[PDB]
RNA sequence: AGGUUGACCUCGGAUCAGGUAGGAGGACCCGCUGAACUUAAGCAUAUCAAUAAGCGGAGGAAAAGAAACCAACAGGGAUUGCCCUAGUAACGGCGAGUGAAGCGGCAACAGCUCAAAUUUGAAAGCUGGCUUCGGCCCGCGUUGUAAUUUGGAGAGGAUGCUUU
RNA sequence: UCGUGCCCCGUGUGGCGAAAGGGAAGCCGGUUAAUAUUCCGGCACCUGGAUGUGGGUUUUGCGCGGCAACGCAACUGAACGC
């Protein structure tokens, strides 16, 4: 017997995936992969904003 | 976590409400205390009526 | 009145048991052992442990309940949780990338490791639990022998490698001050270690320091909840070291030279300065002392009773009167081996604590190289 | 800017998007409670337009008020006077239920001040609100000019009194030919209209 | 006797005002005790010496309350008796800067644009 | 070490640090809810009355308030109040009755702030803690805190003088 | 000791409500102008706590006897259950 906020989240989840989803909302299931996702953080690492 | 408050929140301590002075107003002066001082060595007395 | 009910009163409101002490601190198990250690909170026994507990056995331990009463207003419990706090943002910079932010907070962490110093001071410690200089006098057998017994460990976790150096350097500004003061009083040479007995202020003060090799850490001691003892010593001998200088009108901390102590100057990289008899019996000799000799020990002892010329070889290290054997200005020399130079006396090292314990120069004829020694004495034991 | 994208998607409101969003969150407010905090509004440019900042001291309450009609409390809900040609399932309260929202979350926490409430979701039974709360103690509220008229004690309870948009549009306060008898208080004019004045030398 | 005035109290400190207080409590116990057994002058004295414990009580309190605001001088938080009392919507008003405070664009126009001094000619 | 080590999001706990609300009063004020006696020959429209009683919420005033206004003119120009408009327009069983507004004269006058823009050559903004009162930290915040703009305009240019 | 954790258990939920229901324990004699199972004298009991002495048990470690019903001044007993 999971507390209700746990409950919640977890059917969410579910009625999210039970239900037909519009394509807008559904191409963001789609992302990078691994490697990709490592070579552009290895970019981007590079030009962090300045600090304080 | 216990209080660790940043100031107290009364700036005195009050003063004993019942001090000795209080309790003991003063002794009786009727026949049954005057009898009893010498018939039961007890001395009887008016005292506050807070005080156990 | 009212009746009352079992339990409620006498033994069982006395004694607490370390679950609940735990529980009641709201203290992790290694911070609460810490902390009694550190605050004097000792093991006590109910006569009737089921009174307090009806679960307890022979191995559980009882505390006072007013002991951890007091404990509860320690403020160590608010630097416990705020260094949790500062690990917990340290682990959070790290994990975000930030090395700059990660190094600022890890520089407010106060590491044994960088710093020498225990993780959390003690200096409020020190006066609630020696409240008379004479009580820290009487404690500094215990301190000396643990400070002195540490001086010669490997680094550990618990026991950082700069933690033992401030064991060490603690260990010989105590030692500048016996010799300044000529404070020492007897020695000894057992099969454990070597005994020292001085008198500072009227109290006589009496610790065992190892023979100078590979000491063994065994596992059936507790070698972490040790450290925490060492902390505490440290942290108690560094004042009293400073109320010593003080009161022989002495700057503390003594100047200490970092170059002399990389050649190995150990004692001779000190140099004490001012503020702004048996103690003369080796004053008008001059010693040398071989490589296979104790050379701490035999150190301490002739500058403590009162010899201001010592040599010895290259290899015991930086700061010797003279470094040739060939020196004409050396009488006497001590050799432990099985071609000598005349006019100098050469005898075993047994002859300098007989002579210190007896007050009076032996014969060196029965301490010559190669003979029988005389049997070395107790000289605590009349 | 983003908000203009997120205004012209919320004006259509019967597009697949839209729909499938606001179901998930019609069944997400409804498994919450009737009152509860949101972290965020649901509707940020929305909160935005209607003065939410994203700054210490607003808060965001969403709510959840049944629908439909008022029913007068009589037992029986059953008139015993003259005869009124009505029931009571046609009694229409005089104010939203977005007022009423309001209320609940202002009585929910009394220590703020209600600024705005908007519409967010709604279904059968419920109808979902959001409701942007000021706290009128909090030093970087008090130190902004933009808000700190909040703090006065004048605007205390505005939702019970109907100062805000709600209350506005239920009260009529609305310049004019149609809204001659309310546009400066119904029951003040209805005084002033009422009232017998004296002069001295009539 | 029994009768001790506040000029030679707000001299004294802290211990010898408790003494003295002690000394008035004291002796308002024994004159209430010959009070309830006789008459005279007495019926005065308890009265004089009420009133002295009252003086000393005061002047302790004091003593003891400008000590505490000269302790508390330069602190962000302060005792709720210690803190000045006024009214409850005083307390909650906004502050003097707090209501003075004007946005940049108001600050500029005020600057560049003042309400002027002037007069018109008959 | 990867069955590990963490970053976020959401939801909780604490006699955690600092605050806030309740109740009274309620003549006047802002809303909700809401009669009947009475007057209509009686009486379910109506009148009393969008009143009394009941409920919630402020202040020295409250409210309203700078037009999605009035008008149809040679155009007036935020709100409020008085006089007038006017017992007029208009509404009304079987009629008893009900009933405004524009203009006009006066009292008093006061104007403004955001959202919708990229600062992007530098979140420039802010709560809290400690202070040696110089500042330094924990943070909030890019799902947007400062400057600028609000339709009376403004943004970009050009231009030459003025203002603090 | 990978020292900053791990293990066990389910039953829920608080308060008020009886001077006649349930309930730990006090009797006698005397005594006052007026109180008394409350005061005084004598003689007791109950509840809770700490810790002694005597006695008991134990080298067959946690008693002995009676066929039995059971007896005797003692005579270990946590969790969990009946």
């Amino acid at each position: 017997k999971w507390p209700e906020y746990i409950r919640l989240q977890r059917q969410k989840k579910i009625l999210r995936m039970r239900l037909k989803v519009p394509p807008a909302i559904a191409q963001f299931q789609y992302t990078l992969d691994k490697n990709l996702a490592a070579q552009a953080f290895k970019l981007l690492n590079k030009y962090r904003p300045e600090t304080k | 976590l216990s209080r660790a408050p940043k100031y107290p929140r009364k700036s005195i301590p009050h003063e004993p409400r019942l001090d000795e002075h209080k309790i003991i107003i003063h002794p009786l002066n009727t026949e049954g205390a005057l009898k009893k001082i010498e018939e039961q060595n007890t001395l009887v007395f008016i005292v506050d009526v807070k005080a156990n | 009145g009212k009746a009352k009910k079992k339990g409620k009163s006498g033994a069982a409101r006395n004694y607490m048991t370390r679950t609940q002490a735990v529980k009641k601190l709201q203290l992790s198990l290694p911070d609460f052992r810490k902390l009694c250690i550190w605050k004097g909170i000792y093991p006590r026994e109910p006569r009737d442990r089921r009174k307090v507990n009806k679960s307890a056995t022979a191995s559980t331990t009882f505390y006072y309940t007013k002991d951890i009463q007091y404990l509860l207003h320690e403020p160590l419990l608010q630097k416990f949780r705020e260094q949790k706090a500062l690990e917990k943002k340290i682990s959070r910079a790290l994990g975000r990338g930030d090395v700059s932010n990660a190094a600022r907070l890890e520089r407010n962490a106060n590491l044994p490791e960088k710093t020498g110093k225990p993780r959390y001071t003690l200096n409020h410690i020190i006066r609630e639990r020696y409240p008379t200089f004479q009580d820290a006098l009487r404690d500094l057998d215990d301190c000396l022998s643990m400070l002195f017994l540490f001086a010669n460990l490997p680094s550990t976790t618990a026991v950082p490698a700069k933690m033992i150096a401030r064991c060490e350097r603690l260990c010989h500004e105590f030692q500048h001050y016996l010799i300044v003061t000529h404070s020492l009083r007897k020695s000894f040479l057992s099969i454990k270690g070597i005994y020292y007995q001085a008198n500072i202020q009227g109290e006589d003060i009496l610790w065992l320091v190892p023979y100078k090799f590979n000491q063994r850490i065994v596992g059936d001691v507790d070698f972490r909840i040790m450290g925490t003892f060492v902390e505490f010593y440290m942290t108690l001998l560094g004042f009293v070291n400073y109320r010593l200088y003080t009161s022989i009108g002495l700057k503390y901390p003594p100047k200490f030279d970092q170059v002399k102590d990389d050649q190995g100057a150990e004692l001779a990289a000190f140099s004490l300065e001012g503020l702004n008899d048996p103690s003369q019996l080796f004053a008008n000799f001059t010693f040398f002392l071989s490589r296979e000799t104790p050379r701490q020990p035999l150190e301490f002892i002739l500058r403590a009773f009162g010899c201001k010329r010592i040599g010895w070889d290259a290899v015991l290290g930086e700061g010797a009167f003279t470094t040739d054997e060939s020196d004409p200005r050396i009488t006497h020399q001590i050799i432990d081996r099985p071609g000598r130079y005349p006019g100098r006396i050469y005898v075993q090292p047994q002859w300098v604590w007989d002579s210190i314990n007896d007050e009076e120069l032996k014969p060196p004829e029965l301490y010559a190289p190669g003979a029988q020694l005389p049997p070395h004495l107790s000289p605590f034991v009349k | 800017g983003a908000l203009k994208y997120l205004e012209e998607l919320s004006k259509k409101k019967q597009s697949d998007v839209v729909r499938f969003l606001l179901r998930v969150r019609c069944w997400e407010y409804r498994q919450l409670n009737v009152i509860h905090r949101a972290s965020r509004p649901s509707r940020p440019d929305k909160a935005r337009r209607l003065g939410y900042k994203a700054k210490q001291g607003y808060v965001i309450y969403r709510v959840r008020v049944r629908r439909g009609g008022r029913k007068r409390p009589v037992p029986k809900g059953a008139t015993y006077g003259k005869p009124t040609n009505q029931g009571v399932n046609q009694l229409k309260y005089q104010r939203s239920l977005r007022a009423t929202a309001e209320e609940r979350v202002g009585r929910r926490c009394s220590n703020l001040r209600v600024l705005n409430s908007y519409w967010v979701n709604q279904d059968s039974t419920y109808k979902y609100y959001e409701v942007i709360l000021v706290d009128p103690n909090h030093k970087a509220i008090r130190r902004d000019p933009r808000i700190n008229w909040i703090c006065n004690p004048v605007h205390k309870h505005r939702e019970c009194r109907g100062l805000t948009s709600t209350g506005k549009k239920s009260r009529g306060l609305n310049k004019g030919h149609r809204f001659n008898k309310t546009r400066a208080g119904r029951r003040k004019t209805w005084k002033r209209h009422n009232t017998l004045s004296l002069w001295r030398y009539r | 006797n029994g009768k001790v005035k506040a000029g030679q109290l707000w001299s004294k400190n802290k211990e010898e005002l408790t003494k003295i207080l002690g000394e008035l409590k004291t002796e308002l116990s024994q004159l209430r005790i010959q009070k309830i057994s006789s008459s005279g002058a007495k019926l005065n004295k308890i009265h004089d010496l009420r009133k002295s414990i009252a003086r000393v009580l005061t002047v302790i309190n004091a003593k003891q309350r400008a000590q505490l605001r000269l302790f508390y001088k330069n602190k962000k938080y302060l005792p709720l008796d210690l803190r000045p009392k006024l009214t409850r919507a005083l307390r909650r008003r906004l502050s003097k800067e707090d209501a003075s405070r004007v946005l940049e664009k108001t600050k500029k126009r005020l600057t560049h644009f003042p309400q002027r001094k002037y007069a018109v000619k008959a």
